[PDB]
DNA sequence: TTTTTTTTATGTACTCGTAGTGTCTGC
DNA sequence: GCAGACACTACGAGTACATA
């Protein structure tokens, strides 16, 4: 609030204690028994996608190992270590970007100087990001030093595909994986940073962040700080919803009820409001396309729907159990066809205007009347 | 066409393009969007020609200067050109990165640069795509000069960067009578070849020099014999060639000129071919025709496309399908809808 | 093809030789690039020496019968059989068909040669203008810029050096993005601003050619090429064409904080100091405070290195980091006793002086902070 | 002589300020609050169609965070870094073809000489057009930097397909989208521009240019380009036209109408009489996409129809009238697919005549004499 | 610090004698027998998948070769030599990590101490291990030592492929190759480690990490001491199951097992697991068509299960012998068209979720 | 018993031979 | 001086491997 520097929240925001991590239970806890009790492997392989947490909870485990206080599972702020870790200065925590020193040499380099003892610290850590950027002989230089390392020398691996790492360097180190994020973390640590930051904000906007980022906190960062330069310094609901493209829920619903109904005025008069919005004609698309594949969803158990939709969750059942899936298949079907074809109609907008068109006219519940002359 | 025949259906173009360029009003990047031998490539040398050296009395060569002895003799090392490796077939991304480069460590004679390439279909992704800031922003007096025979094959990228320039083919009356004026032969043949080569008189005399009509008229033959009995097979032993893409466009547009019969379409394309496109049409029904055609269209597509593909494979699983698809009770393709 | 019957000496010869070497030999790109020009005319020899596009010929004096004419002789075998016969002993050289036949004493070499023709030139051009500065001058402004000069940067302006003139000065400015240096030197004469553009090859056989003597160097600056006369030796090169950074741009616009120390006590420390560098980086981080100077160096293998220097200062304490490198670079270049250096801020730009005089100034641009 | 080399419109008319966008205005509202306010990132990754300013937005930006000013949402022309932007040469600015060097080498040592101060700049900018290039190893090695960068770093991004990049990337940078421009912009942008260069234009040809231009303005300017130099220094209708090979008749009318009657004698003459004149066929085929849409609008509400095809009304409602809409789509389908299919086979002519033929195999062709 | 002082189970509990190493009983028999008869071949190449005790009996050998109390396949750890062998600092053993010491100048400094005797053992033993990377020039210098090896030298070499080695070598080498552990010995050795240590455990949580590892003993002592970490302490079922279930990556399984059993609960729990656990649709669309391809082949003829799926033949065999091969033909198509379909639909969890609905369609299951 | 058999474009490492560059040691 | 030696570093070429 107060720092005249507008920090970038992907930076501002990085964890600072256990506590602060939000999700990724199953690593937190693994990693705070594993400090507590005792019993420090020493290698560690982070596996998860995306901005999900892959670097700075192998710092935070940094901070953990060489404490003032001891090998603690609450990294205290206190300290000189954990600050200097945090700044990123830190004497021992060598920061290997195996991206630009991916070379045989660079890793022989490393090597060399693993028994050179560590400096104000109880354990130097070897915190290699990107391990999956490492040549061949490069991964296979560290094999003897990763089964067999010094007693004050811990690696802290992080890889967003582990599958390209040989089958060996999986054996060796521990195998921590990290789930992607899921929607109502992401809003709820976003509620946190926007009431931390006095940022004024809308629960809609937050919602539509959250879902449009889906997986990745880093995303949804991001996303709210071009949100918060695209509004007058809040995220409100109209601002992110122009910015992201989408169109909301409600009126996507209107659209396929109209296309359903086999109302064709009220498909064009959306149409042309559509128009008039300037929403990307392909976004109008794959709404519908989403909205349809929900309806199909919610066909095959109602538990399908979570809250994301409960603005219009009793239209939605009134949709579920008024067609047949076959109905929905073919409209999926033919609206996939039209995204697949568009571009390459005279026009967007005559492209999703012909492909309303013919999911009207074929659509077999009260279809377009034919010609009266055979 | 062995070397950059001039063409009379080129001069007006040329003076046209002469007409921007001596006034200072040219676009430094222009797309020739013209036919394979429609002399595209004379275009490029006369107005390289004009470029590179001291100013001519305003037209026709650039005179008997140092830049003429040394763009005759090929020694200009201010007129780059783009040639892909003949043991390769397209344009490796180092060869125009080199380019570039040197481009852009000033030009080595007085005068302006021009780099050629010296045909845009055969450019890859990589390298079309080290061309784009050099083409939006080139050093100092830059003309670049792409050929091609379709602009949409190009990536849209690199459309939006060069004014284009169209060759329009010239009238089929004209150029049957200087094809007539060029080569000794029928009317009929003459129509057929140039309608084939799409109204392209260079294609057609290069179709016209080479062995090509032979393996043309040895093709007719044996689809003659082949089309009554139904063993098409025979008809890999004629279209197994270093040019199968075009034998295979010279079967399609057989097939096409088939259904037009069917049709009824009072204007074809295989003119001195009555007595094929008769049998085709009693032989085989119009929706065998349409899928055959199609058949064809979509393998010659694919030998052409997928670089170092195995010719001998595809051809003889094409006459196989056809095979299958005469025999009655089987069910032909559609499009991909 | 008429016979080539060379009478010479050695002691005229091997220098000339050595002279005319250079970049000769070494990679080899393609043959007709060639050995050797060895031309006869009007009693003289000429012996040119090439790189495609570079070139340098020595003129011997031929006091003794001799026939005209343009021929190849190896680079290495002729320079090493000339290098290798007993001091001051005579060498008569004949032509038959394509070969040389060396003769010295008893001894005889038969050598291969290529037509003079295939061999590549350089098209000759009007000058656009001349010096005739001092050697002693000219090593002194070569010498303070040579080592700034990039390796092989993509930035094509970075991988020479420019020489400009002012009325009576000669100003020299080399810089690779991250060093500058700048030297302006007195002339005796007053030509208009034609600035041109060396690249570091062409810079080094420049050094080779000086041999601080008497004989002042003759320079003729064109558009795309140079040319340069030492006494009897003429040599010629391209030019890389472009602009420099501006250097009074670049130069500290206020440069408000003193410092002045001695040379060498500067350069031993920063050379003490560079040994627990980091040898990827090389960077080392100052602080300034009340009449002393600090100097701390880490490497990955987390040893540190503290040094203190006495000076004088009457400013306020900074700390900046940057290059050990270029400031070992920089001062080995200052040959003088005291040196002085500007400072502005934190993360601006050092100016290194002599103390003595303004002669020379040199620019280096600091690390992250 | 002001124009050394012909600066075309494509490079002339590079915007200087921020208000020389022709209507980027949901990116622009941002970035004006952003620098307004202290709220600045180090990532920025525009992205978006060919031709649409995200090269000019980020030359824009950089304008505007390096001008002596200060961080201003508007840049001053008269600011010695902007004068020094504008053109070439500025040490801070260092504009990387991404393209031209997509090997890792070249990446791992600007990541080495980042660590270096500004020389007199704000902020480094390093602007990598053309990003979607880089081979896996250089996007990799963007990782930790552009994370982490250092404070006096901005990276500023473009590519013209985000999918290409890795979703690392993507990522860690504020990602724009500049929607492609509509006719209307496009239009006035070509009229201020021809007004600003004392040329004569016409309405109608400025309209045909931004219909052509496919939502790209750099199109609109070749196609502009095109016309000066065919068009004897005026941009005329006649010659946009001509040049185009627009369709002026209703020849796609009477084609679809043989068509859709199945008379494949007069399709086949019709199309032979198309090629005798030379009209592209792309065009002849979007015509026939358009009028099939029409005819399916007017299927579904006949006011709609209402247009500027009003001299043809009869024939579509009577084409209406007669023809089922299932047809319809079929025959819009198989034509669209066909256009699909034109840098196939690469004698387009023969391609159209493979188009006209699927749509003409749906209804019978029998030879069977029936009224 | 202070936490005591805990190790880590891979690098303890590492055999120490030929009876400490379970499984390999063939290469350990002929080692034993050779060594006993008196024949000892010039050069033993080990190999074998990962974590299969390669480099361990290499180093029991070395240890054994140079016992004073005689050449033996039980060598004590009373010996001096055998211990300096446990401390990892003697003499005797030159200890060569091949795949660090790859260039020429190295191996063949290295290769230059052949003519120095052994100073307190028989004979100077090399261990090289990961010999799979090495130059070609390394190699050369390797080959000419071996072929004229002095009698005091004996060489043992290690690697995971032995593809990579020169034929040359290949063919002066006595090869020994190792076996994957079978389930039965990892999870008998795995109780009793468990045991011996202080840690309780559960029987099904003991066999499911011995399944879990691909019968590599190395991974399975990794996932037992991750488990310990993420169990609190205690191996228990429920803890390990979702570890396991957290680090579970065969998902084209699981959804192929529950799609063609039409259970839509368990195949949309299936894909929210595969989707939270960051992966590419397209590349979980082409495992799926894949493994359905590898059915519908596996039904032709039994000899189509190979060697890949040896740690999954008993899921394939029920699922072809129980499915009739057109709905398996069905369900190919089906997917097919979905993949062909995939890239043009919704974000692409959408566009795989609506073909496995599509699939699941067509049984009458409601 | 004997020969039979390959898809490129672009990029990234790895390792050895040869040369170019510095510098400094008793020569 | 000092040039050779010796180190040391860089560059080409041949080979192996990855991704699309
Ligand atoms: N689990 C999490 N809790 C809180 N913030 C997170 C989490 N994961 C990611 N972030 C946000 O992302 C930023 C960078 O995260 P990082 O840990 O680098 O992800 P990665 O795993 O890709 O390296 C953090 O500063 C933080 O704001
Ligand atoms: N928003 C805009 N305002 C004004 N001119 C524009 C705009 N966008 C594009 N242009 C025109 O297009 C030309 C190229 O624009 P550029 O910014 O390079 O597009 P790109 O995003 O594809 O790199 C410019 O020289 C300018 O004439
Ligand atoms: N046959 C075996 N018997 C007992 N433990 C084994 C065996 N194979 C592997 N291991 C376990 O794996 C760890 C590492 O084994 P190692 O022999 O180094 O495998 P590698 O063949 O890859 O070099 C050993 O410490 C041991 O715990
Ligand atoms: F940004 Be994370 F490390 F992929
Ligand atoms: F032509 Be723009 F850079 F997409
Ligand atoms: F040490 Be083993 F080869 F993984
Ligand atoms: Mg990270
Ligand atoms: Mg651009
Ligand atoms: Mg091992
Ligand atoms: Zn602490
Ligand atoms: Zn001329
Ligand atoms: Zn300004
Ligand atoms: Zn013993």
């Amino acid at each position: 609030g107060p720092h005249m520097s507008y920090q970038v929240l992907a930076r501002k925001w990085r964890p600072q204690t256990f506590a602060d991590v939000v999700g990724q239970e199953h690593v937190l806890t693994a990693l705070a028994n594993g400090l507590s009790l005792g019993r420090i492997h020493h290698a560690y392989l982070f596996s998860g996608t995306r901005g999900v947490g892959k670097t700075s909870i192998a710092r935070l485990l940094a901070k953990g190992l060489n404490c003032e206080t001891g090998i603690t599972a609450t990294p205290c702020g206190v300290c000189d270590n954990c600050r200097e870790i945090e700044q990123g200065r830190f004497v021992d925590l060598i920061e290997i970007d195996a991206a630009s020193r991916t070379k045989v040499e660079d890793t022989r380099d490393l090597l060399d100087n693993v028994q050179y003892a560590p400096a104000r610290g109880r354990f130097k850590v070897y915190l290699i990001d990107e391990v999956h950027m490492l040549s061949r002989h490069s991964f296979n230089a560290l094999l003897k030093t990763l089964e067999e390392p010094p007693e004050h020398v811990k690696f802290l691996l992080a890889t967003t595909d582990p599958q390209k790492l040989p089958v060996t360097i999986l054996s060796r180190c521990l195998q921590f994986h990290l789930k992607a994020l899921d929607v109502e973390q992401i809003r709820h640590q976003l509620e946190h940073i926007l009431n931390e930051e006095h940022i004024a904000h809308e629960p809609r906007a937050l919602q539509l962040l959250a879902r449009a980022a889906e997986g990745s906190l880093r995303d949804a960062l991001s996303l709210t700080d071009q949100a918060i330069a695209s509004g007058d310094g809040q995220v409100s609901t109209q601002a992110v919803s122009a910015m992201l493209g989408t169109l909301d829920d409600d009126q996507a619903l209107s659209l396929v009820e109209a296309m359903v109904e086999a109302n064709g005025e009220r498909v064009m008069a959306l149409i042309n409001e559509a128009a008039a919005r300037g929403i990307e004609w392909e976004a109008l698309l794959v709404e519908m396309l989403g909205l349809l594949h929900r309806i199909a969803m919610v066909q095959l158990s109602p538990a399908a729907l979570g809250n994301d939709m409960a603005a219009i969750e009793l239209r939605m059942r009134e949709l579920a159990r008024t067609i047949p899936p076959t109905d929905i298949q073919l409209y999926y079907q033919t609206l996939l066809i039209g995204r697949k074809e568009l571009p390459y109609a005279p026009d967007r907008r005559m492209g999703v205007e012909m492909t309303l068109l013919r999911a009207l006219a074929f659509h077999p519940r009260m279809p377009l009347p034919e010609p009266e002359v055979p | 066409g062995p070397h950059m025949r001039w063409y009379p259906w080129l001069r007006p173009d040329f003076e046209k393009l002469v007409a921007s360029y001596q006034a200072g009003r040219g676009h430094h990047a222009l797309l020739i969007q013209a036919l394979p031998g429609m002399g595209d490539d004379a275009l490029i040398y006369a107005l390289s020609r004009y470029l590179l050296c001291q100013q001519p009395q305003g037209h026709k060569s650039c005179g008997h200067c140092r830049g003429c002895q040394l763009m005759q003799a090929g020694t200009h090392p201010d007129y780059y050109t783009l040639a892909p490796e003949k043991g390769k077939n397209t344009l490796g991304v180092d060869a125009v990165r080199e380019v570039t480069e040197k481009l852009n460590e000033h030009a080595r004679l007085g005068g302006a640069k021009v780099v050629w390439v010296t045909d845009a279909a055969l450019l890859t992704d990589a390298a079309a795509n080290a061309l784009l800031k050099t083409l939006e922003e080139p050093p100092a007096e830059t003309w670049f000069f792409l050929a091609t025979r379709e602009p949409e094959r190009l990536l849209a990228t690199l459309r939006s960067r060069c004014r284009l320039h169209y060759l329009a083919p010239p009238p089929e009356q004209y150029a049957v009578t200087w094809l007539s004026r060029e080569v000794t032969m029928s009317q009929d043949a003459l129509l057929a070849a140039l309608r084939l080569s799409a109204g392209s008189p260079g294609a057609a005399l290069a179709l016209f020099q080479g062995d090509n009509w032979q393996a043309r008229e040895t093709l007719c033959q044996a689809l003659a014999y082949s089309v009554p009995s139904g063993d098409w097979y025979s008809l890999l032993a004629a279209l197994n060639h270093e040019q199968a893409p075009a034998r295979l466009h010279w079967l399609a547009t057989l097939l096409m000129d088939a259904l037009k019969r069917h049709h009824g379409a009072a204007q074809v394309t295989n003119v001195d071919v009555p007595g094929l496109v008769a049998e085709l049409a009693n032989h085989l029904s119009p929706s065998r025709l349409q899928a055959i055609l199609g058949d064809v269209c979509h393998i010659r597509e694919q030998l052409m496309s997928v670089t170092g593909i195995n010719r001998e494979l595809l051809i003889t699983d094409l006459l196989l399908r056809i095979e299958h698809y005469l025999q009655p009770g089987v069910v032909l393709p559609v499009p991909h809808l | 093809g008429p016979h080539m019957k060379f009478t010479v000496e050695r002691e005229h010869l091997l220098k000339p030789l050595q002279q005319v070497s250079g970049p000769l030999g070494g990679r080899p790109t393609l043959p007709i690039l060639g050995n050797l020009l060895l031309q006869v005319a009007d009693g003289t020899l000429s012996l040119t020496g090439t790189d495609l596009e570079m070139e340098m010929v020595a003129r011997v004096a031929l006091v003794q019968p001799h026939e005209p004419g343009a021929t190849t002789v190896p680079a290495r075998k002729f320079f090493d059989i000339c290098r290798g016969l007993p001091e001051g002993a005579e060498i008569a050289v004949q032509l038959e068909g394509e070969r040389m036949l060396v003769r010295s004493g008893r001894s005889r070499f038969s050598l291969s040669t290529l037509p003079a023709a295939d061999f590549p030139n350089l098209d000759d051009w009007q000058s656009e203008v001349e010096f005739t500065l001092p050697q002693a001058t000219m090593k002194r402004l070569i010498e303070a810029t040579q080592f700034s000069m990039a390796h092989q940067d993509v930035r094509y302006y970075l991988n020479g050096m420019l020489f400009e003139t002012e009325g009576e000065e000669l100003r020299t400015v080399a810089t690779d993005g991250h060093r500058l240096a700048v030297c302006s030197m007195p002339i005796g004469q007053s030509l208009p601003s034609h600035s041109v553009i060396v690249p570091r090859k062409g810079v080094i056989e420049l050094m080779r050619m000086l041999d601080g003597g008497d004989n002042p160097l003759r320079v003729q600056i064109g558009s795309n090429n140079i040319r340069a006369h030492v006494g009897d030796f003429i040599f010629t090169s391209k030019l890389v064409d472009g602009r420099f950074p501006d250097y009074r741009r670049v130069l500290p616009k206020n440069p408000d904080k003193h410092l002045e120390a001695g040379c060498d006590l500067l350069k031993q420390a920063f050379a003490r100091a560079a040994i627990l560098s980091n040898e990827k980086f090389r960077g080392v981080r100052l602080y300034v405070s009340e009449n002393q100077l600090k100097i701390t160096a880490n490497n990955p293998e987390q040893e540190e290195a503290e040094e203190i220097l006495d000076v004088t200062y009457s400013g306020a304490e900074m700390e900046i980091g940057f290059n050990v490198s270029y400031v070992l670079d920089v001062l080995n270049a200052l040959k003088c006793e005291n040196v002085r250096m500007m400072l502005t801020d934190s993360v601006s730009s050092v100016q290194i002086e002599d103390a003595a005089s303004q002669s020379a100034a040199y620019v280096v641009m600091p690390m992250r902070l």
